[PDB]
RNA sequence: UUAAGUUAUUAAGGGCGCACGGUGGAUGCCUUGGCACUAGAAGCCGAUGAAGGACGUUACUAACGACGAUAUGCUUUGGGGA
RNA sequence: CCGAUAGUGAACCAGUACCGUGAGGGAAAGGUGAAAAGCACCCCGGAAGGGGAGUGAAAUAGAACCUGAAACCGUGUGCUU
RNA sequence: CAAUGGUAGGAGAGCGUUCUAAGGGCGUUGAAGCAUGAUCGUAAGGACAUGUGGAGCGCUUAGAAGUGAGAAUGCCGGUGUGAGUAGCGAAAGACGGGUGAGAAUCCCGUCCACCGAUUGACUAAGGUUUCCAGAGGAAGGCUCGUCCGCUCUGGGUUAGUC
RNA sequence: CGCGAGCUGGGUUCAGAACGUCGUGAGACAGUUCGGUCCCUAUCCGUCGUGGGCGUAGGAAAUUUGAGAGGAGCUGUCCUU
RNA sequence: AUGAUGAGGUUAAUAGGUUCGAGGUGGAAGCAUGGUGACAUGUGGAGCUGACGAAUACUAAUCGAUCGAAGACUUAAU
């Protein structure tokens, strides 16, 4: 019914992430690797990985064969943020937030 | 035309580099923007090496870059004699062209639409 | 432009020091504060 | 020159709108029946 | 059909409710460690080299204890018990 | 009397990170489970991750590990514009 | 039958939090916390049910207090907004080949360009292992990274005359 | 005494110095004189341009009237009569 | 600025190249003659010529994809 795959703590902000999902959602399996593959960004290789997970997961663990999924909801949430400092100007110090991100998607058969 | 991003003389040192190395290889990946540029300059050469005359042939001398092809049995040949002997007589019958550009996927590292200029 | 403290071993042992430390009481004195305080670096 | 006050969520929400990346503009190759780039040769197989 | 009049639909996005996630480390429970005392010891250590350190020491090896070239310990007298 | 923003500055290799030329100043940081039983194998991936299977009473107890609030960030939508 | 706006302020009655004494109770057949709900009292507030939670905690009377926060340009810790904005720290790169999961950014080659009283060679002061050879890619490199002054492993400094 | 998050900074109003005057003195004078650091990446309203969405009871391509709105709006000399 | 606007996508002159020309510059190269040399003369208004004008599919606009009507009531005339 519904395969799972999640990566987490990836090194992208979510922000940025997320602009990359918003093609995928509620699309057929194809087409949105597809998409993936040839969208310029750089969050585009790391979601094309966590699609082809769940996709293995749904024929691996369910007999759910990939030519009828669809990714039924994909999104991405905020993740445990690492923080940095840049020296700036008069002795004075900027902080840097590096974010991350914990990508989820599933996929089903629109089935029960 | 079209500036590259780039001053005069880098520019200029920059599209006979590139015009120079399409002769060497017959076909080259680059960006767009400079095959569109670098197009004009590697087919003007071409005509100058489809007459063959002293005169083209020292004019053409302006642009190429010296340097030295080993082809089969180790024989050797400069870029002006490769294009007035081995591409004059390709050419001898087709009235332009002389190029043709095949759109890429863009990179990685940037945005760049990768493209491949090779001669035709 | 020449900012302070131009490194200078011979100089940061001499001023400071352990032997230059004991060579005057007041000097036996911050040895004394830096063990009753359980310092690692005394001089 | 400084913010005056918070852009309150719904502000914000309100002035993405318009932020978002299109679908790339990809088309099914004719030799290998994967996508690719309209005007750009395959990656997959390199055709035309 | 034509005139006049009236009224949906829309949601790029937003709002409000609700559901489910994340982030974060409040709260509750907990104690290794503290705080204030009481009663009794004890209230001098050094040229016999002190107090405090530095280097070392293990089968292998950095740190912490312990130890000192007899070094991750030796002897002896007693306690004990795999 | 205090229960981890408290109680020592220090429950944790703390007068230590660190800062200062130096006197000196001076932190932050406890909690898996009863038992480590700390996840054999398989699947995607270069790996990090994950998804099954198994351990366990429990694995949204999987090592950043008890409970897990709010700010904040998302994904759906019933009613609106 | 009369009275009941109210600030500085006086008076009175109370609601709550921790702990203690005693009495009486509840608890893996699920405590405290946490979340939700359309419940009760005049108020401070009190219950009940359902979820998470995996061990303590209520009630009556009375005692004691580190007892109630929304403001102190308060302190500590988290997370916002400005915003996908400013910035990416003096400069010339191009292309072929190779390596890899991945390459404008790593290795090799050709061409081109910059310095050249120096961006070259030595040697002091200072820093201490940054030195060398393999290997890795989390983090650090203002991008990427197969690369490195980064990480892991193993190595490297030889004087009668300096 | 419009306008410095649009500009200058000559005057004036910091610290230096000097002359005249006052004060025993330190110093003083709206008395002169030479010199003297003008920071800010625009959130909102406003304004100048330029897009997308939706509505105009079907979906469209072109030509349009004009409810309104804005811009201009100055004037000399010579000759003739 | 970007997006818009406009000229075009092979049943094609939209841009590049090729050919011819306008305009600009001013006598290319190699020869032969003359000079000891520095140079000069003829070839030959030659040679070169970014955006400007025209012709030519030689090269690229090849393949394909997406969006986009089926027309409400009420009343009066018809
Ligand atoms: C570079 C960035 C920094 O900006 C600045 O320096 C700018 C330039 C400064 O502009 C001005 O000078 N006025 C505009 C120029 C006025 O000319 C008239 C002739 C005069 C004079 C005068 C009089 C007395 C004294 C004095 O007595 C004395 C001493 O030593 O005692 C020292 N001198 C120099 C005096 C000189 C800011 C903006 C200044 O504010 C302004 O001052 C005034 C008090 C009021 C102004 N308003 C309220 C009317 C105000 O707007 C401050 C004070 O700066 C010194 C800003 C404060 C906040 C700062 O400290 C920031 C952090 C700066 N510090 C720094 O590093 O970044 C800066 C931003
Ligand atoms: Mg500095």
């Amino acid at each position: 019914m519904e395969a799972k795959a999640v990566a987490r703590t990836i090194r992208i902000a979510p922000r940025k992430v997320r602009l990359v999902l918003d093609l995928i959602r509620g699309k057929n399996a194809a087409e949105a690797i597809a998409i993936l593959k040839l969208t310029n960004k750089a969050s585009s290789p790391v979601i094309e990985k966590v699609l082809m997970s769940a996709l293995a997961n749904a024929e691996h663990n369910y007999d759910m064969n990939t030519d009828e999924l669809v990714v039924k909801e994909a999104y991405a949430n905020e993740g445990p943020t690492l923080k940095r400092f840049r020296p700036r100007a008069q002795g004075r110090a900027s902080a840097i937030n590096k974010r991350t991100s914990h990508i989820t998607i599933v996929v089903s058969d629109g089935k029960e | 035309y079209r500036k590259l991003g780039r001053t005069s003389d880098q520019r200029k040192a920059m599209l006979r580099d590139l015009a120079t190395s399409l002769i060497i290889s017959e076909r080259i990946e680059t960006t767009e923007a400079r095959a569109k540029e670098v197009r004009s300059v590697v087919e003007k050469l071409i005509t100058l090496g489809k007459k063959g005359d002293l005169a083209s042939r020292r004019n053409a001398a302006k642009t190429l870059r010296n340097v030295e092809i080993l082809n089969e049995d180790e024989t050797t040949q400069t870029a002006l004699q490769k294009l007035f002997g081995e591409i004059a007589e390709r050419y001898t019958e087709r009235q332009g062209g002389y190029t043709r550009i095949l759109k890429q996927g863009p990179r990685r590292g940037d945005g760049a639409e990768s493209v491949i200029i090779e001669l035709v | 432009v020449k900012r302070t403290y131009q490194p200078n071993k011979r100089k940061h042992s001499k001023v400071h020091g352990f032997r230059k430390r004991m060579s005057t009481k007041n000097g036996r004195k911050v040895l004394a504060r830096r063990r009753r305080k359980g310092r690692k670096v005394l001089s | 020159a400084v913010p005056k006050r918070r852009t309150s969520k719904t502000r914000k929400n309100k002035r993405r709108t318009h932020f978002k990346i299109s679908v790339p503009g990809m088309t099914e190759c004719p030799n290998c029946g994967e996508y690719k780039l309209s005007h750009r040769v395959c990656k997959n197989c390199g055709s035309y």
